[PDB]
RNA sequence: UAGUGGCCUACCAUGGUUUCAACGGGUAACGGGGAAUAAGGGUUCGAUUCCGGAGAGGGAGCCUGAGAAACGGCUACCACAUC
């Protein structure tokens, strides 16, 4: 929690905690050069 | 756009902190350590393109298919970089160029995980 | 009689007729207008430093055939986007964006050395330090 | 008023300036010897050690005094801005 001594807290809108993207291993599926 | 809490003050903050890694986080009085920031997709990594030059008076040239240990900025990654030409390139098209050349302008080809400011590496 | 008066009472007519024909000289006009400060982005000046925009984009007014590392730029005394230039061309390494010059011109105030819109300002010192001794190999000369 | 004076003021007269350029506008305009000049004339600049004018951030206003509309003097407004 973002604090002053106003809560802003770790909202659900973030990547959770990957290193490399974690949407990539569907990304090894774009064959664009089935050579 | 997105920048909301303010730089200028002082921040207490519950920064969740490992007890994998705490080894050597100290408290400095007398001591050198200091603590960064990361973003939204920062937390992401991707693949980076160095532009090196050699460094002047260190004649002896390196091997360009080695893991030489990449700063570009000041934190240490030991990347296994593919150096090529750093010549004015219209179609951005490269070489896989194994070993250096000891003047000119190399382009590094490698796997980072990426710190996205433009620094002197 | 020659198109002009001459008897001796005639000056009358001739500071005031000299004072309708100053105007078809050339910079005569340019001069008493204030042109020079409502325009030409020194404003008069002999130089101007200024932050380096970006890499610039070659637009063909003929004809030195590269894209010749050129320096989109803009002043701070006034802040009026100027297309710049460099001699001894290449080694684009050593500034980043954002980054000092000081401007001067070609000889002609420039408008033409090279296939590029506007480029008329030759770099002289790039944040304070010269070219001169920089192209010299004891410091090294920048990027955009 | 130190004094001439439309400088005011009270009644009068209907004048005054002008294409011989009035009036109005702009000046990156403080005015006079200087400068670059160099056949001569012309040209452009003059903040600047001297003379004269003006101001003490901008406008007012007053005291003391032979002398100031003074600012290392004062009162007020306006713009700032210290403990």
């Amino acid at each position: 929690k973002i604090e002053k001594i106003t809560v802003f807290e770790s909202n659900m809108n973030r990547d959770t905690l990957d290193e490399y993207a974690p949407e990539g291993t569907e990304d090894w599926s774009d064959y664009d050069e089935d050579f | 756009n997105e920048a909301q809490a303010i730089a200028g003050d002082r921040i207490r903050m519950f920064i969740r902190f490992p007890k994998f890694l705490l080894e050597k986080i100290q408290d400095p009085k007398q001591l050198l350590f200091a603590v960064y920031g990361l973003l939204l997709h920062e937390h992401k990594n991707a693949v980076v393109n160095f532009s090196l030059q050699r460094w002047e008076q260190y004649d002896k040239p390196v091997p360009s298919q080695e893991p030489i240990v990449v700063q570009y900025g000041v934190r240490r990654y030991t990347i296994q970089p593919l150096f090529s030409q750093g010549s004015n390139s219209p179609n951005n098209v490269h070489k896989y160029e194994r070993f250096l050349h000891p003047d000119t302008v190399s382009v590094a080809t490698c796997i980072a995980p990426v710190d996205f400011t433009q620094s002197p590496a | 009689g020659k198109g002009k008066p001459r008897g001796l009472n005639s000056a009358r007519k001739l500071r005031v007729h000299r004072r309708n024909n100053r105007w078809a000289e050339n910079n005569y006009k340019k001069r008493l207008l204030g042109t020079a400060f409502k325009s030409s982005p020194f404003g008069g000046s002999s130089h101007a430093k200024g932050i380096v925009l970006e890499k610039l984009g070659i637009e063909s007014k003929q004809p030195n055939s590269a894209i010749r590392k050129c320096v989109r730029v803009q002043l701070i005394k006034n802040g009026k986007k100027v297309t710049a230039f460099v001699p001894n061309d290449g080694c684009l390494n050593f500034v980043d964006e954002n980054d000092e010059v000081l401007l001067a011109g070609f000889g002609r105030k420039g408008k033409a050395k090279g296939d590029i819109p506007g480029v008329r300002f030759k770099v002289v010192k790039v944040s304070g330090v010269s070219l001169l001794a920089l192209w010299k190999e004891k410091k090294e000369k920048p990027r955009s």
